[PDB]
């Protein structure tokens, strides 16, 4: 009559949020693991502001001609 | 920072193949950053004529053993 041990369905509940509370710490990690790693853009990554990378080099002796697509 | 500045001030001497590889890079991701290559080898060859020069060695052994 002193044994009052928690039922069997309240322990498999508890133990099963336990599990779910891993496996979804589980898949941040991997989602956080793919997330780095993946490629940024070149504002992110270097320039939020001047985005261009494309040179525009020295302005004292411009010759027509010089830019180039 | 200073890239692409000549000793007069004004674009160097092979800026244009430079520019057009970084306007490639701009339209590319790391995936299609291959498709750049045309684009680099010409930067790298107007910077060292690696190709003229082997060009002009083939010239000049035609003028050199085809007639001696």
């Amino acid at each position: 009559t002193f044994f009052h041990p928690k039922s069997r369905e309240d322990i498999l509940n508890e133990e099963a949020k336990i599990v779910q509370a891993l496996n979804n710490q589980r898949e941040l990690t991997i989602k956080m693991h793919e997330l780095k790693r993946e490629e940024k853009d070149y504002a992110h990554s270097y320039s939020p502001l001047f985005s261009d990378p494309v040179p525009q080099g020295g302005s004292i002796g411009k010759a027509p001609g010089s830019s180039r697509e | 920072t200073a890239a692409g500045i000549s000793l007069t001030g004004g674009r160097n001497r092979c800026f244009s193949e430079w520019q057009s590889f970084m306007h490639c890079t701009a339209k590319t991701d790391a995936k299609s950053r291959a498709q750049c290559l045309p684009n680099f080898e010409d930067y790298m060859e107007c910077l060292h004529h690696t190709k003229e020069k082997a060009r002009l060695r083939e010239i000049e052994s035609v003028l050199k053993q085809k007639k001696e």
